DNA sequence: ATCAATATCCACCTGCAGATTCTACCAAAAGTGTATTTGGAAACTGCTCCATCAAAAGGCATGTTCAGCGGAATTCCGCTGAACATGCCTTTTGATGGAGCAGTTTCCAAATACACTTTTGGTAGAATCTGCAGGTGGATATTGAT
DNA sequence: ATCAATATCCACCTGCAGATTCTACCAAAAGTGTATTTGGAAACTGCTCCATCAAAAGGCATGTTCAGCGGAATTCCGCTGAACATGCCTTTTGATGGAGCAGTTTCCAAATACACTTTTGGTAGAATCTGCAGGTGGATATTGAT
């Protein structure tokens, strides 16, 4: 609509510049190109994103329309993408995957 | 937008929010089932034996014309059988028949040939008839038709009326070329419309002939069961 | 005077608590025991309280994936009571000599 | 006054039991 | 009182997903660690890769390539074609 | 159309335009007969063939039969002429494959029924020769004599079971049959509710591999057709749903004829020489 | 043409004369179980021998181009 | 000092519960108690160099949480 | 072309389990480790070989191997 | 003839292949397996044969790995044979992913 | 007058720094910090090698191999965690029975 | 078309026992283990690349470096070493 | 098995952090318009590697076996936990209290790039000894049945 | 306790690659000076935030019984560790053999560093309001007495 992009061209999403001198800040080496460097916008949003819209459910479910963080870990173990990184996910009290075994029931 | 795996649950109770007209008499008849399944290793084109059959167009000069006075009976079982044979009798020998109708070669000339010519192997059964006595019955399957208990032997209907079969079989291939009543397909492409001797297999000659002395045999257990009834 | 089978409540606890993510221990103790433990290498130290919660759930979770370990360890071997080397040497599988 | 070849040609089968498939 | 403030993306973000939704907090500080960690170990990594591919530029090919491979291959795909989508519009220096 | 198929019992109008006169640019009226079912045009070659009958039973061999049909498998490298023509039957029909090779190795699984006029060919499904890519249905017809029982539908209640001993997978093919989507998904919509009526317990996708012998990337192409995939409760729940409740009343209320896993007799072939 | 492709069109249909074995001697000793205590009448006899004779005709149809392979692989 | 008995079985019987065993060898207390003190002094003390040549004897929770993300079991979540 | 499995390879177990000091084993539990041996190096070779490509080599290398045992974390002797 | 017992010429054959060190497989069902399940997600990737050698020394890294800890699994379950859920619970123990 | 021989002991250093160079992103740093990085191979590379050659007094395998050398530096215990990372041209495994 | 290292482990080796002999699965064994003991110091030491919260490097952190990633008494003697060796360095003028 | 005592689900509701979201400044950059540099790309191109190609040795491998011992299933002594009522101890959530840690200053010790100049640590190399794996031969452990 | 056939230990002896320590040749990171750095060395200031008590109540030890559950061995069996006549792609064994290297060579896209630059996210931090973690009762799920 404008002339004046803000890097506009990408419909952006994240903060350009900090990811620039994210890249001068651990920069091992001298060079990334720099037209594939907006490629990192790609580097943020997935699995957040794909988490937000897993995490829908139980919020209402537990009848709550703004988030509390407990209920994730559990189901990033749980979900059968992203486990296989999602072990050095550690949180402050944002749970396990709880389970009983069946065999501790023994029905008596 | 993902979609699901392996090993998870189901929840399954709780809390959740002008018939064509010919065709009675072309079939009837019955077939036998055992009770159990069928090994089958018989062709299919010797089933048919000759693909070849010839229609009205010819026939209408001689199944209702010659058999008035004819001295030796003429039907028409003896006739179409012997005129689909020589086409394969002679197949080995002129592959470049292939360019011109003007080429068909003569029975002057096919005297030396077709007359001790062997269809595809034909005579394999009476060299097999010696060894298997079948002298006085006639070689019969139900592979074979039936429509050899009643014809005859290819001698004598060739000398005894052997100068008339090619006559009408000739003039009725330059009309297409020398191709067939059925021109085979369009088989001038697939296209569209318009050491291992030496070690054990020498059994081969062993494990399947252990039983062709049997074969000699297999036969004679009902080849005894057959002259009591005359 | 009247109770039900011995070892129901317990059930309630697994749901409740393994359900639960609260925490447990007063802090002072457990940090009484990394100063007592550290004042030795050198006196005069202090600590941030992320550490002392982060620590003692992460090492609970190493005790408590530890414990069911070798449940299925003792049913694996059909019975119930853990043992002590037997937690020794998963842990040691999980990379501790 | 027919039974020549049917009583002197059946102990063949017995003879080839353990003949070759038996091995 | 020297930081930068993560939770506003992902929570317009998240309202654009599901209409009117919150937030907590501490897991915003969780995943901007844990996406900046696992970014800079596959830069490292990929750095490396450009140590010992003896040529001197890092590339959104090799990294990509690391994001089919450790990262997984459902949303790995997703990574290649919404980082595909991002460049085929990143192509405007012009009028249209 | 053209040159009009007088096939057994009830005739078409053929398919695909003319692959009939290929070279076959002359005639009318033309005469199939059932058994090697050869497409005859003339006229007094195809009556002659009555007299030419030694066939009550076709070449198919035989890993089946029920109470009423019987089954056939067909090595077409064995009968070397015939076996590639029946596809010519669906080259005027069912236009659907190739011939672009005189191709030695193809498979089939063809199909017949025990009448007391005879055995009476009725149809066939494609199949391949080989280990390739799923190779064992790729298309379904069911022949222009007659379609409209549940034969209809019958033709691939057959690539599974083989592969229960066979023990990996089948799959079918991409040109795809448009009415065959009523038996495609139709098929294989009550298995998912087999082991759904028992086996509340935890199932994988492909210990129904081990049941039904289905592959990842279609047998979760087969769950989204009854969209089964609810989530947010603990699990992907299939939802045990009230709509279903029918025809897990309905399969077992209103039966229908499928086949026994016990009477065949098959063993896994060796692929030799090319 | 070599003595390695010989092996090739002799094993299948040697392995289906077995199948042959485990299919047709049976009914020949099936047929039979009735017929001692005679001992259709008069009219079945043109079947027996026809049984018999795919029992007797199924074997010579192949060794016109199997026999032949000995010749031409040894000379 | 000798405070170990800070976590016990009340202790463990919440955090061994948890497990889904029942009966402990009750004489778990001491290894338990030492392998968890093997994993914090352990981690605190090159924690404690770094901050401490950082000229600093509180420690924040990222240095010590980046050595045991050395074993890989990293708390994020506070900076 | 081979598009064919031979997979259910072998019974080396008979000293796979002599190189360690652990007695009789009768298995069955072939199938599933030649599969873990597989599907883990499957996914350090489709690593290695992103890296070939990376370097849009044709084959991996030993010294690519070792960067695929390297980074999945065990680090390789012998060859760099 | 003359027969050893069940479980000493064992122990020898033990010391026999603990005095073993050396290579384990042959080239060529291994090579051939690896190459066609990477022949399908590429069209035909070539291996160096040297590096067929360092796949040789890498599925020995392989089954070294799994052999020794199935070794302690073993004597973990007071049990002469190994199973399954021996190798499951080192498995999630090893962490697979 | 050698690098080694300025910094007195047996290594070299500048190269190690140009691999700490390449390893860079503050992208200069002292020169003299890094003969004692340089040392860290050093006081390495000594506690692993002649521990082997306690063993050497009884048997007379005078040339160094690899299973003779990973024969007692495996028993050299401290360190030894940090090498089952360790991998190995056909290594081998020793005996802990029960 | 290469450097070696081992070269300076052989002049080691004299400095310590030069009687033993080499083979070449152990000296191209040797050579892989110093490489990837020499990229393990190069790795713990951009960790502290990352976290020392500096942009111009100190030479404490060599020091605590070689203090931080390694046992008690081998790094201890290390790490006294380290500093003599460099500091001999320094009183050659 | 049919009550009655606990325990989950659930309804409706009670005083909060406190999210949060917002103005508001406000630093404070990240997008805007040039410069100078290359590393990328890639391209050319002998070649050395890898994948076959074939064949007498060929140590395992294949099915096949024979009669042993943990595994399974299964046993009573004996009880360490386990169920919670009574006794006791350190607590949590609220008040002050101080030397050390964030953030900020002046001087300095060291370092980039450069400019000179060179040894030396590096490569392919093949002599000599030799080290080592490997083959020979007598004396010493090691077990299965009687 | 004892017989007696297999398996291994140590000085001696022979092929077999080769190690190593340097000659031929190199080459390029290295040693020290000089300018200009600049962050940090190191100290100063700000103002803390990890440390100190006080009132009650709320969980742990110790219980007494018990007890559900094994702790260590019974019989079987099965299935198999140690045997085995006799196949197997494999292994040497060079050779074919051809084709993506890698190492040099060679344009340009452009990333990156340069200085400007219109606005937009860091924080100060309150309005306000507002759902929101949970107190208090109805319907009902779980579960023991005999």
């Amino acid at each position: 609509l404008r002339s004046q992009s803000s890097s506009a061209r990408a419909g952006l999403q994240f903060p350009v510049g900090r990811i620039k001198r994210y890249l001068k800040r651990h920069a091992t080496g001298r060079t990334r190109v720099g037209s594939k460097a907006a490629i990192y916008l790609t580097a943020v949003l997935e699995y957040l994103t794909a988490e937000v819209l897993e995490l829908a459910g139980n919020a209402a479910k537990d009848l709550k329309v703004k988030r509390i963080t407990p209920r994730h870990l559990q189901l990033a173990i749980r979900g059968d993408d992203e486990l296989d990184s999602l072990i050095r996910a550690t949180i402050a009290s944002g749970g396990v995957l709880p389970h009983i075994n069946k065999a501790l029931l023994l029905k008596v | 937008r993902k979609i699901s795996v392996k090993q998870h649950l189901k929840i399954y109770l709780p809390n959740d929010l002008m018939t064509w007209n010919e065709y009675d008499k072309f079939y009837t008849g019955s077939f036998q089932e055992t009770t159990s399944y069928i090994k089958f290793s018989a062709t299919v084109e010797d089933c048919c034996g000759t693909n070849y059959n010839m229609d009205e167009r010819d026939e209408t000069f001689l199944n209702e014309q010659v058999n008035k006075g004819s001295s030796d009976i003429l039907t028409e079982d003896e006739f179409e059988i012997l005129c689909s044979s020589f086409e394969h009798a002679i197949h080995e020998r002129q592959p470049f028949l292939s360019m011109d109708p003007e080429s068909i070669l003569s029975f002057e000339e096919l005297k030396p040939t077709l007359i001790k010519s062997d269809m595809a192997d034909f005579n394999l059964r009476n060299q097999l008839n010696h060894e298997i006595n079948s002298h006085k019955t006639h070689f019969i399957t139900q592979f074979d038709p039936v429509s050899q208990m009643n014809t005859r032997p290819l001698i004598q209907l060739i000398e005894k009326f052997g100068s008339k079969i090619y006559d009408y079989w000739r003039e009725r291939k330059i009309e297409v070329n020398g191709y067939e009543i059925f021109p085979q397909l369009k088989f001038e492409r697939p296209g569209e419309k318009e050491i291992l001797n030496s070690q054990r297999l020498r059994a081969l000659h062993q494990e399947l002939k252990n039983a062709k002395d049997l074969a000699l045999l297999v036969a004679k257990r009902e080849n005894v069961s057959l002259n009591w009834i005359n | 005077p009247h109770r039900y089978k011995p070892g129901t409540v317990a059930l309630r606890e697994i749901r409740r608590f393994q359900k639960s993510t609260e925490l447990l221990i007063r802090k002072l103790p457990f940090q009484r025991l990394v100063r007592e433990i550290a004042q030795d290498f050198k006196t005069d130290l202090r600590f941030q309280s992320s550490a002392i919660g982060a620590l003692q759930e992460s090492v609970e979770a190493y005790l408590v994936s530890l414990f069911e370990d070798t449940n299925l360890a003792a049913i694996h071997a059909k019975r119930v009571t853990i043992q002590k080397k037997d937690i020794k040497l998963a842990r040691r599988l999980r990379g501790e000599r | 006054e027919q039974e020549d070849t049917f009583d002197n040609l059946q102990q063949e089968i017995y003879d080839k039991e353990t003949e070759y498939f038996s091995h | 009182a020297r930081k930068e403030t993560y939770s506003s993306y992902i929570y317009k973000v998240l309202k654009q997903t599901h209409p009117d939704t919150g937030i907590s907090q501490k897991s915003m500080s969780i995943l901007n660690s844990f996406v900046n960690d696992i970014f800079e170990r596959i830069a490292t990594e990929a750095s490396k890769l450009a140590a010992y591919n003896k040529k001197s530029t890092i590339s959104a090919r090799e990294i990509q390539t690391a994001v089919r491979l450790i990262l997984p291959g459902e949303l790995a795909k997703h990574a290649v074609s919404e980082g595909t989508r991002a460049v085929t519009k990143y192509s405007s220096s012009t009028q249209a | 159309n053209l040159n009009r198929i007088i096939m057994g019992k009830y005739e078409i109008e053929p398919w695909y335009f003319s692959p009939y006169p290929i070279e076959l640019t002359d005639e009318d009226f033309i005469y199939i007969d059932d058994f090697t079912l050869q497409y005859f045009g003339s006229k007094k070659q195809y009556e002659r063939y009555r007299k030419k009958c030694t066939l009550r039973h076709p070449p198919g061999n035989e890993i089946y039969r029920d109470d009423y049909v019987s089954f056939f498998e067909i090595d077409g490298r064995k009968q070397r002429t015939w076996c590639r023509n029946l596809c010519l039957l669906s080259k005027l029909f069912l236009d659907h494959k190739t011939l672009y090779y005189d191709v030695d190795p193809f498979l089939f699984y063809c199909m017949t029924r025990r009448d007391e006029l005879g055995h009476h060919l009725v149809g066939y499904f494609s199949k391949e020769k080989e280990s390739a890519d799923g190779y064992n249905v790729a298309c379904i017809l069911t022949l222009p004599q007659y379609q409209r029982m549940g034969y209809g539908k019958l033709l691939i209640e057959f690539s599974y079971e083989l592969s229960k001993k066979e023990n990996k997978v089948g799959s079918p093919e991409k040109p795809l049959s448009d009415l065959g989507l009523l038996s495609y998904r139709a098929y294989w919509s009550d298995t998912l509710i087999t082991l759904l009526v028992e086996h509340q317990k935890e199932i994988t996708i492909d210990e129904i591999s081990s049941m039904t012998s289905m592959t990842t990337t279609d047998i979760l192409h087969t769950a989204k057709t009854l969209n089964i995939l609810r989530y947010y409760k603990g699990q992907h729940i299939i939802f045990l749903n009230e709509d279903i409740l029918d025809r897990y009343n309905r399969l077992k209320a209103k039966k229908r004829r499928t086949i026994d896993p016990n009477r065949l007799i098959w063993k896994p072939p060796v692929f030799t020489a090319s | 043409m070599d003595p390695s492709l010989v092996l090739e069109q002799t094993i299948q249909d040697v392995s289906n004369l077995p199948s042959e074995f485990r299919y047709l001697l049976e009914e020949i000793g099936s047929n039979d179980l009735k017929l001692i205590e005679e001992k259709k009448c008069q009219s079945l006899q043109r079947e027996k021998c026809v049984l018999a004779n795919t029992a007797l005709f199924l074997i010579a149809r192949h060794l016109n181009k199997l026999e032949k392979n000995i010749a031409l692989l040894e000379e | 000092r000798d405070n170990i008995q800070g976590i016990t079985k009340p202790a463990i019987r919440r955090l061994a519960r948890r497990g889904g065993v029942k009966r402990i060898s009750g004489l778990i207390y001491e290894e338990v108690r030492a392998v968890l003190k093997s994993f914090l002094e352990s981690v605190i003390r090159d924690s404690v160099t770094y901050t401490e040549h950082a000229k600093r004897k509180t420690v924040t929770s990222l240095d010590v949480v980046y050595a045991l993300k050395r074993q890989g079991r990293t708390l994020y979540g506070f900076g």
